[PDB]
């Protein structure tokens, strides 16, 4: 005889193929596709700030400049980031002591709520 | 009653201002999110900005200059942040209406550029993106090929053409030799971004590349006024190319260290701005191009490259390497602390997570080379095809394996739009189908319906592998010449195929000739795998020496030993030990005997 006669074992390399994957054909396409994306392409016009200063003295103005007189409820949906590994903790600071941010812009935010997180979404179905 | 006579006065101006603080704060908010409270704080924050904006568009009449600097603002931060496409469509829409009444050109431009490409990007559909080819070839039509904007609006078209490559292929590449001829006289750096981007999508495509492009592509990092960030772009894409081709990438490591110490330090800007005519540019996002992240990338690259040399105590570059390029991206994912959007902050840390998943599935590939089982199981990534392919691979090379699972796993992948992985998937079918019809015991009739699945499965992948860029692959090459060989003659196959003529039969033996007489002795990657089917075939077709037959089936036996392929072993062994006996090497048949003799202990249980 020889060896493995009469035993199911593969004899021939196109049987024995069949239980052998093709390991030296390594994919790689993936590859050159985590480069080929710059992150943001984007035109801009190159010109002079159309908006004029204000006065310094007006930036201590101390009370709060109601913006949105009206449409806010149309309510705004936010993208929440796919793949972002959010917690539950309140241990961070309240919004109207993040940095920064000037002191009319603190006053403005006084009294306004948070966006809700229902407002803020991976997506909608229109 | 000063401030009163302010605060009325310049109303419109201060709002405007407030706008920009809200953002600069959220952007510095942005790479600290890490909880739901930070995150509706932060949009919080955008939304005051949103409100500032709309309140100085909505409540004001506007000089042209103030509504163009603020409605684009305006609609960038909607596109970008929020699912508000459609207003962000409106407000653009108002502007472009305002634009025709002015001989303000560029502007008006700037609007359709936002409306062509930014728009239906924002709409996240394909379908959305293949409606613009029509708006774009109007806005074209138009316009002289010297004109800037021509050049944009043509690159916009072939962002929309990208979307259903299906015979939509030969039009893209078209499309960018034509936009690569226009802006060659122009400015250098447009011409580089527009090159690496048409080597991508070749790439992405695994369609040839011409020789003229590649040359185009090299002499971009030639020693000109290239953005750095494009030099590396285009070394990159170089090298994805020797590697997409198994070729050797030697040469190209040295020009990368080259380019490590001929422009060190450089600092490092993560957006390249090109000024494409007087009065606008270009703005470039490319946080991936600079020295730590393209140090971190090229370690992928060449694991990639040897990892079908893991076997080896000398070229296991991958076994070394993979680990390390797993914790610097976990690592650089975590110290990620970049003072833009938060979908731009979440946008860069999920490059760093399919670097991850990348590291992990090499890493499995390799475990899957030397062994059976992976330690751990087979981990879950964030590629699905690349998953079921990894299911496959360690379902066929199971003890007991079951071959109707593991062929409805490669005919899956036979269905993918990754061309690649189609090319894999039809490949191994192949190898099953001709191991159903060597084994076939049906008769005339079952033996000829298997013969013609085997020619259809054979023409399938012959189809498939002709029209890609693997056939500048020699690894590929040699093993569809050899896949082509076992199915045709009588050890391989029990029942071999044949045909007329054919040409095809010499084809492929000037073939399997040529590489088994330079890989005895350009020459071929050193897989084991590769190696080990062309020797067993060489030697039984094409060697006529007795003891040179036994040279070469003790090398395959010995093969078999360095790596995981038990059936493989055992084949080779059979051939060896009648080699040695035909021969009359007594002390080897006995040891050949005597390890064949625990090989199907093993096997069997």
């Amino acid at each position: 005889t020889f060896p493995g006669e009469d035993t199911r074992i593969p004899k021939r390399i196109s049987e024995a193929l069949s239980h052998q994957p093709l390991n030296h054909l390594v994919p790689k396409r993936e590859l050159s596709r985590l480069l080929s994306k710059p992150v943001q392409i984007s035109v801009q016009l190159e010109s002079e700030d159309a908006f004029e200063e204000v006065p310094e003295e007006l930036w201590q103005y101390p009370h709060p400049i109601d913006l949105d007189p009206l449409r806010l409820e149309q309510p705004l949906r936010f993208r929440r980031p796919r793949g972002a590994r959010l917690d539950y903790r309140e241990d961070s600071s309240e919004i109207a002591d993040l940095p920064g941010m000037g002191q009319l812009a603190r006053a403005c935010l006084s009294g306004t709520q948070l966006v809700d997180s229902a407002a803020i979404v991976e997506s909608i179905e229109s | 009653m000063v401030m009163a006579v302010n605060l009325h006065k310049h109303q419109k101006n201060l709002v405007y201002r407030l706008s920009q603080q809200y953002l600069a704060a959220a952007r510095d908010l942005a790479a600290d999110v890490r909880s739901e409270k930070q995150l509706q704080q932060y949009y919080t924050l955008v939304r005051q900005c949103v409100h500032g904006l709309r309140y100085v568009k909505d409540g004001f009449q506007l000089t042209v200059e103030e509504d163009i600097q603020v409605t684009l603002q305006l609609a960038r931060v909607l596109l970008e942040e929020t699912h508000e496409v459609e207003l962000a469509e409106q407000y653009l829409g108002s502007l472009r209406t305002r634009l025709r009444t002015t001989p303000l050109t560029d502007a008006r431009h700037a609007v359709e550029f936002q409306l062509l490409y930014d728009v239906p990007l924002a709409k996240e559909d394909r379908a959305e993106l293949r409606q613009v080819v029509r708006h774009t070839t109007g806005l074209l039509e138009e316009l002289a090929d010297s004109d800037a904007w021509a050049w944009l609006f043509r690159y916009c078209r072939i962002i929309g053409l990208e979307a259903g490559g299906a015979r939509s292929n030969s039009a893209v590449l078209q499309e960018y030799l034509k936009l690569l001829q226009l802006v060659s006289a122009g400015p250098v750096g447009l011409h580089a971004f527009v090159l690496c981007s048409c080597v991508a999508f070749i790439l992405d495509r695994v369609v040839e590349l011409d020789r003229s492009l590649l040359t185009q592509l090299r002499a971009l990092r030639k020693a000109t006024a290239i953005p750095l960030q494009l030099q590396m772009w285009s070394l990159l894409l170089d090298l994805l190319v020797a590697i997409q081709l198994d070729e050797n990438i030697m040469d190209l490591l040295t020009d990368f260290k080259d380019f490590f110490s001929t422009h060190k330090d450089a600092d490092g800007d993560d957006t390249v701005v090109l000024s494409i005519k007087e009065g606008v540019n270009v703005r470039l996002f490319v946080p991936l191009f600079n020295y730590h992240d393209c140090k971190n990338i090229l370690l992928l690259f060449q694991s990639v490259s040897y990892l079908t040399t893991c076997y080896s105590k000398s070229s296991n570059f991958s076994t070394k390497f993979l680990p390390k390029v797993l914790k610097t991206s976990q690592e650089l994912k975590e110290t990620l602390q970049k003072r833009t959007s938060l979908v731009h902050v979440q946008s860069i840390r999920n490059i760093y997570d399919k670097v991850v998943d990348l590291c992990r599935f090499y890493q499995t590939w390799e475990s899957l080379i030397l062994s059976e089982r992976v330690e751990g199981g087979i981990p879950r990534l964030q590629y699905s095809e690349y998953n079921i392919l990894l299911e496959a691979i360690s379902s066929q090379q199971a003890q007991q394996a079951d071959l109707s699972h593991v062929g409805r796993l490669y005919s899956t992948l036979t269905k993918s739009k990754d061309p690649e992985l189609r090319l894999i998937g039809i490949a191994h079918l192949y190898t099953l189908i001709v191991a159903e019809l060597s084994s076939c015991s049906e008769g005339p009739e079952g033996i000829s319906e298997l013969t013609q699945k085997t020619t259809d499965a054979w023409e399938q992948l012959q189809h498939a592998y002709l029209s890609s860029s693997l056939v500048q692959n020699n690894v590929w090459k040699c093993s569809v010449a050899i896949l082509w060989a076992i199915s045709r003659f009588e050890p391989f196959s029990g029942h071999p195929i044949h045909s007329s003529s054919n040409d095809q039969q010499t084809l492929y033996m000037q073939q399997l000739n040529e590489f088994f007489t330079d890989n005895a002795l350009f020459k071929l990657k050193k897989s084991l795998l590769l190696h080990f089917l062309l020797n067993y075939l060489g030697g039984t077709m094409l060697v006529s020496d007795v003891q040179k037959r036994c040279d070469i089936s003790s090398s395959c036996f010995q093969m078999g030993k360095q790596q995981y392929m038990p059936g493989m072993r055992y084949v080779a062994g059979i051939w060896h030990l009648m080699n040695s006996t035909v021969a009359m090497k007594t002390k080897e048949v006995a040891i050949t005997r005597a390890k064949l003799e625990g090989l199907v202990d093993k096997m069997l249980n």
